[PDB]
């Protein structure tokens, strides 16, 4: 009889065990897929920054030939 | 003629950055943090 | 007596298992919170950057325009 | 008159980033892997 | 003399982000939920 | 003999668990230091468009300057 309770609630603990393994494991999923999202969108925000950035470095610059230009 | 307008390169609006929501999970996990409390054996 | 120390052994394996799944909870309620604090600073920045770009954008135009107005 | 200062737009200061230490969390689940070896049965 | 070419200031390109790859790990804890189903004991 | 099999299924059972407890001990180690870089990366994005965008300032204000002492 106590080897039926100990046999029962071990199954239980189990099962609970593997409800919060299969939650850890969702939530790692989730975790990773957000934050190679956020890491995708952090680059993507570098590398058109540096080609806004440049466009901006040639538009100031043609400003200043034009300025000299008139001066 | 005039100059035209000046486009100063990419749209950055289409970046975005998700909002990752695991509570669900979490509150799981505590809640079995304190149902494993009905599955110590005492004989 | 083997059955007094399969449920020693139980609990204190059940009793660790527990101070696991709280300390995991804990670390994914910490990674979220500093995950979506990152997530809505990007998006912030992205908002403000548009902001600030367009801004930028005007002020080239109006001096272009002063420019070919002198030209 | 003289044209006035250009103010670019929003203060881009405020924006900020937090950082997670989550090192109690991992080092706790390190040292409970390592201490269930203290929990397992020997008849 | 013209006037130089603007170093409109820092680098940003060294700015760079990682990206995680925990499916390994994500994975694993997915077997192990399965595999728990061998150590249920039925007497 | 059932207290045999008790101990060797929860012996098994542990095992798996001690594998589990060190995947996740892992997966949140990688979180964090992915994490965390990306946090510094933004960071640093922060202050040095702080920076490029102040020198923008500069650069526009030194323009429109030069525009007033033509006209």
């Amino acid at each position: 009889e106590n080897q039926k309770l100990i046999a029962n609630q071990f199954n239980s603990a189990i099962g609970k065990i593997q409800d919060s393994l299969s939650s850890t494991a969702s939530a790692l999923g989730k975790l990773q897929d957000v934050v190679n999202h956020n890491a995708q969108a952090l680059n993507t925000l570098v590398k058109q920054l540096s080609s806004k950035f440049g466009a901006i470095s040639s538009v100031l610059n043609d400003i200043f030939s034009r300025l000299d230009k008139v001066e | 003629h005039t100059s035209p307008d000046v486009d100063l390169g990419g749209d950055i609006s289409g970046i975005n950055a998700s909002v990752v929501n695991i509570q669900k999970e979490i509150d799981r996990l505590n809640e079995v943090a304190k149902n494993l409390n009905e599955s110590l054996i005492d004989l």
